């Protein structure tokens, strides 16, 4: 069975190994990115009105 | 009788200093007219917030009356001999100058003495004063150059003295009553933050026994103990934008962190100033001014007119550009002024930079003509570097700055630094500050 199951996915091996560098670089991107996004915007989140009619 | 020659041949800037710290200083010539003023370093500065537009309340009443001079006695003295008497206060100084001719002089000393020591700041004048400053408050409010610039100093040194505007909150002025206003003169109208000039048909023996016989009376205690000192002032790159579409033409003064009265660098970023230049609809120059700016405002028509500043405190100030155009150009000027700072911070011509050096010269020598200049230059020079810098030095750290100078200086105080953009009238093309913090950067360095 386990030879038949590495017949139908030969990649399996390097599908996993591919899989852990993908989870890796998220998790090392997607904070930062999502820190980027935070900068840029904070001028907006951060942005304070006022209204002064006569 | 080359420029050299004539810039060692100016007259000195003799200074003394009386027993009580008063610095008098003096500028012979030839006319027969004269300066004497007393420049004070009063100002909004050191002003906390209960108390701000106390120095202005202060400079309405000096000329109101007097304890020797009840009141408009003190006008007919001025107007008998002809003087001009008059009185401007800013964030950091505040000063009384007379206008008069120089066998006036003994008189005219005297009159300054009465009028900076024994104001009579009367509860009835004080009342009646009040209102003015409201009035002259709403007429501020009508001088749109004015509120951009009192917008750039509120969103630039928020939270510090500096931010206050020299009037004051149109709620101050209404509570100010005459005790604050005399803790005001008794603690800001010391003789030692005082220097009395003159300039013109003076003589700085007579000024010496002038002051010693009239100002020996200024005190340089602080009462008990209350000594009020100097608050470093922090700038919060920021932006503010009061959107007024009924507005004709629109406002935006932008300016970074530049120097303080120390910190030669201003002579080079002035002459990286005087390269970028200054336009006004009504030049004439058209599509041939030097200056780029100026050159490519004229081509398209994009501005009004568009003035780039160097505003400086005792250790900070306000480096940049304020231009007054039309809605639809707002944004291209953010491209084009920025576009051109960064090109003195990459690649600064020395062309250019003995373009900008003339400027300066021609701008320093003609700003000196005029007994009145001159003594505003001494009082002013006196507080912020205690001393006069003669034309020679000047013409030296001139001479010093080149194009490396310039570039570096430039890059040193303009690239990649957080603005501190403020706007008024239809404002809403102008570039979101995102934007502009990116164009303070070239991705091409
Ligand atoms: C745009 C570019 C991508 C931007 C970011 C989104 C994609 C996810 C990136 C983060 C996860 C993958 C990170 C990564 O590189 O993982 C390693 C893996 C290869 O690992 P391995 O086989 O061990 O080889 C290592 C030695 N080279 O390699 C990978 O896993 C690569 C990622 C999976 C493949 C799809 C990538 C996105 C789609 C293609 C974009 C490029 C298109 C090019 C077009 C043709 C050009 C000629």
């Amino acid at each position: 069975c386990t030879f038949l199951r590495w017949a139908s996915e030969p990649e399996h091996d390097h599908r996993k190994r591919m899989g852990l560098k993908m989870l890796m670089m998220m998790g090392l991107l997607l904070p930062l990115v999502y820190a980027m996004k935070r900068h840029k915007w904070s001028v907006l989140k951060s942005r304070k009105l006022a209204y002064r009619p006569p | 009788a080359t420029y050299a020659q004539a810039l060692q041949s100016v007259p000195e800037t003799q200074v003394s200093q009386l027993d009580n710290g008063l610095r008098v200083a003096s500028e012979q010539s030839s006319q027969p007219t004269c300066t004497v003023g007393v420049w004070i370093d009063a100002g909004s500065r050191y002003e906390n917030e209960k108390n701000n537009g106390a120095g202005y309340f202060v400079e309405h009443l000096a000329f109101k009356g007097t304890k020797n001079r009840p009141g408009s006695a003190l006008e007919k003295e001025v107007e008998s001999m002809g003087a001009h008497l008059n009185a401007y206060s800013t964030r950091e100084h505040t000063a009384y100058y007379i206008k008069a001719l120089s066998k006036d002089l003994p008189k005219a000393v005297e009159l300054l003495a009465d009028i900076v020591q024994n104001c009579s700041l009367e509860d009835s004048q004080i009342e009646k004063e009040r209102d003015v400053i409201l009035q002259e408050l709403q007429e501020n409010d009508s001088s749109m150059r004015d509120v951009v610039f009192d917008y750039l100093h509120a969103t630039a040194f928020q939270g510090t003295p500096l931010a206050q505007s020299v009037e004051g909150p149109s709620e101050n002025v209404r509570k100010l009553s005459r005790a604050d206003l005399t803790e005001y003169v008794s603690q800001h109208y010391k003789a030692p933050r005082m220097v009395l000039a003159a300039a013109g048909g003076v003589e700085h023996r007579q000024l010496l026994d002038l002051a010693q016989k009239h100002f020996s009376s200024l005190s340089g205690t602080y009462v008990e103990d209350a000594v009020p000192a100097f608050t470093p002032c922090r700038f919060t790159g920021s932006e503010i934008r009061h959107r007024d579409d009924a507005l004709p033409l629109a406002h935006v003064a932008i300016a970074v962190e530049g120097p303080g009265w120390a910190n030669p660098d201003n002579v080079p970023l002035q002459v990286a100033n005087a390269i970028i230049g200054h336009y006004d609809s009504t030049y004439g120059g058209g599509t041939h001014m030097s200056s780029t700016l100026a050159s490519v405002a004229a081509t398209r028509k994009l501005c009004q007119s568009f003035q780039t500043f160097n505003i400086c405190y005792a250790e900070t100030g306000l480096l940049g550009a304020h231009f007054v155009c039309d809605n639809m150009s707002i944004d291209d000027m953010m491209f084009f002024l920025q576009g051109q700072w960064m090109r003195l911070c990459t690649s600064a011509t020395e062309s250019e930079v003995v373009r900008g050096k003339n400027i300066l010269r021609n701008a320093l020598v003609s700003h000196l003509d005029g007994t009145t200049p001159v003594c505003e230059d001494i009082g002013r020079s006196l507080l912020t570097y205690g001393r006069r810098i003669p034309l020679a030095e000047w013409e030296s750290r001139i001479a010093e700055v080149d194009a490396s100078v310039v570039r570096e200086v430039c890059s040193k105080y303009f690239y990649d630094q957080c603005p501190a953009v403020a706007g008024l009238g239809p404002i809403e093309q102008l570039p979101d500050y995102n934007r502009i913090r990116s164009g303070m950067f070239w991705l091409r360095f």
